[PDB]
């Protein structure tokens, strides 16, 4: 009964017209460099995930280059950015696993001084303004550090209870991604010296798929492991908007783990699977 | 050359 956690992936992009459209104006406005790289930002809206989709979608459009004060209620805004080639070649070579890899360092970075920051995206790019065919590939890094943790996981039905109480404080706190029980069995935003004594962690989760959370999942557990190092069992919920939020009893365990007080590495995946479910480049034409 | 250049960028 007791599993090895795997995950689902985490989101799904959908790249508009309008995007395209605007990354070929900011192409054009840096035609003489390598390349760009530009922030963007889209408000996901966890409340009407398509009922045939696996998680939540990325929509996107020319409007996430901007700084628009267009977030709906319960919207949660989640921060990326596009880094677009000038020479095709220079796309194609780029090292993926690299560039993902940095990519988490920096979620990393942010996420030990806030756990609620340790999610982005990034989009790379080549435009080819010349057949208005547009190469991209999304990646959402999801990692776990030190490589060596994985989580043992059995159901916990008990829980059940708490989800709507989650449901409702996640609307509200569309900033969030992370909530926590406390010695009262309220729910309160993370914080270390808390979950140590009460053990308990809720995560907004934006896969659909059943009993299976999102790989981002990955990135909130290294975080917590890092502030409470020595934490083994505890309770992870699984929070939805729909009706397959689920709880686990989870114990942190490792493979092949490095000497204590080495410099902990890190494993990295959340590249996009594409037309033919392979990790490679999406392509549209306008 | 689509179908060339997608394959060429497959990671593992």
């Amino acid at each position: 009964s007791e599993r090895v956690l795997s995950y689902a992936p985490a989101f799904k992009s959908f790249l508009d017209t309008s995007f395209f459209q605007e990354l070929s104006r900011l192409k054009l406005d840096v035609l003489k460099l390598d390349s760009t790289c530009q922030p963007l930002t889209v408000n996901l809206d966890l409340h009407n995930i398509p009922k045939s989709a696996d998680q939540v979608p990325l929509f996107l459009t020319n409007r996430s280059f901007e700084k628009h004060n267009n977030k709906r209620t319960n919207e949660v805004p989640l921060q990326g950015s596009i880094f677009n080639f000038n020479v095709l070649d220079e796309f194609k070579n780029l090292d993926k696993q690299l560039f993902l890899h940095q990519r988490a360092l920096e979620c990393w970075e942010d996420g030990i001084k806030d756990i609620n920051k340790c999610v982005s995206f990034v989009i790379i790019s080549f435009a080819d303004l010349k057949k208005y065919r547009f190469y991209y590939w999304l990646g959402v890094p999801c990692f776990q550090r030190p490589s060596s943790t994985v989580l043992h996981v059995r159901p916990e039905p008990s829980l059940k209870g708490l989800f709507s109480k989650c449901q409702k404080w996640f609307d509200v706190n569309y900033s969030k991604w992370v909530c926590i029980l406390d010695a009262d069995d309220e729910i309160v935003n993370y914080d270390k010296c808390i979950i140590r004594k009460t053990k308990v962690l809720a995560i907004r989760d934006t896969s659909t798929m059943e009993n299976v959370p999102s790989a981002l999942t990955k990135n909130f557990l290294s975080v917590l492991q890092y502030d409470v190092p020595d934490l083994i069992d505890f309770k992870l919920l699984i929070i939805r908007q729909n009706e397959g939020s689920f709880a686990l009893n989870a114990t942190f365990a490792s493979i092949d783990p490095q000497s204590s007080s080495s410099n902990p590495d890190m494993k990295v995946s959340g590249w996009e699977r594409n037309v033919q479910g392979k990790l490679a480049p999406r392509v549209v034409d306008l | 050359d689509i179908d060339e250049l997608i394959q060429d960028m497959e990671i593992k």
